[PDB]
């Protein structure tokens, strides 16, 4: 409800905060073709902003995995990818961030 | 045009003609923006530029734009294209300049246009000296436009450690 809702139900406010919120609870709570299925919506928005949310929530996400997870996980950053700069830097650098760390060990230290 | 034999001259004079333009009407000129750039094999160009330049001036004026507005933006377009091609000089940095002293997205979008490009270009130095103008532009001013500018140059960064 609150996903469909709240698209066409506006508010990026409340996204905000939800966003948070569910940026914590990912895989724990599965479901995964939905909660993709919803994530890719949330961040179809413009805004990098609105877009962004979708990244940051993932990280808690992606590092737990879920019932199909961690290889897909690998292969979605490179699926999913953007430009325009700035956001094309969020793509690049979170990539680049990505590029950085052993993912694995990435996650962890990023997580916390 | 297609007297493809297409003779110098004639490329020439219009400018003559586009003096003309400053009775206005956008919407004219517009037509003759587009047909004006596509003579130019990068040449027939400084007199022009110049003459660009005059109309840099004149664009700046005290100006109530409500129409030529529309137009600097095509000028700018029919302008690129231009210096794609060309190897071009002084006057640009003046659009540097100019795009400082301006205030509205459309511009910054272009600049952005040309930080892409710039970008991919570098034959660089200029945009040093641009980066230092630039320095002072910024300085100089404060924007949500100017905000995301420092943000892609930031990016861009390089000496002066």
């Amino acid at each position: 409800h609150l996903c469909e809702f709240i698209e066409d139900c506006e508010f990026t406010v409340l996204a905000t905060r939800i966003l948070h919120l569910l940026g914590q609870e990912g895989p724990k709570t599965n479901n995964p073709s939905k909660y993709i299925r919803f994530i890719y919506n949330r961040v179809v928005l413009e805004h990098e902003e609105v877009r962004a949310g979708a990244v940051s929530a993932l990280a808690k996400f992606g590092a737990q995995n879920e019932e199909m997870l961690p290889s897909i996980l690998v292969l979605l950053k490179r699926c999913v990818m953007d430009d325009d700069n700035e956001v094309r830097d969020r793509a690049t650098f979170y990539l680049n961030v990505l590029e950085q760390k052993q993912k694995a060990l990435n996650a962890g230290y990023i997580l916390n | 045009k297609e007297h493809p034999a297409h003779e110098r001259v004639l490329q020439d004079l219009v400018m003559d003609i586009l003096r003309v333009l400053s009775t206005p009407d956008l919407e004219v000129r517009k037509k003759t923006l587009q047909l004006a750039l596509d003579l130019v094999s990068s040449r027939n160009v400084e007199e022009l530029v110049i003459v660009l330049k005059k109309e840099v001036i004149k664009t700046n004026n005290v100006s109530e734009h409500e129409d030529t507005d529309k137009y600097r933006q095509l000028l700018v377009r029919t302008l690129h294209s231009c210096s794609v091609r060309f190897p071009d000089m002084a006057a640009n940095v003046i659009p540097v300049l100019m795009e400082f002293l301006s205030d509205s997205n459309e511009a910054a979008a272009a600049d952005v246009l040309e930080f892409v490009r710039e970008a991919i270009q570098r034959f660089d130095n200029l945009r040093m000296l641009i980066v230092e103008k630039m320095l002072e532009v910024f300085h100089a001013i404060k924007s949500v436009k100017i905000y995301r500018g420092a943000l892609w140059i930031l990016g861009e960064y390089c000496s002066t450690k």
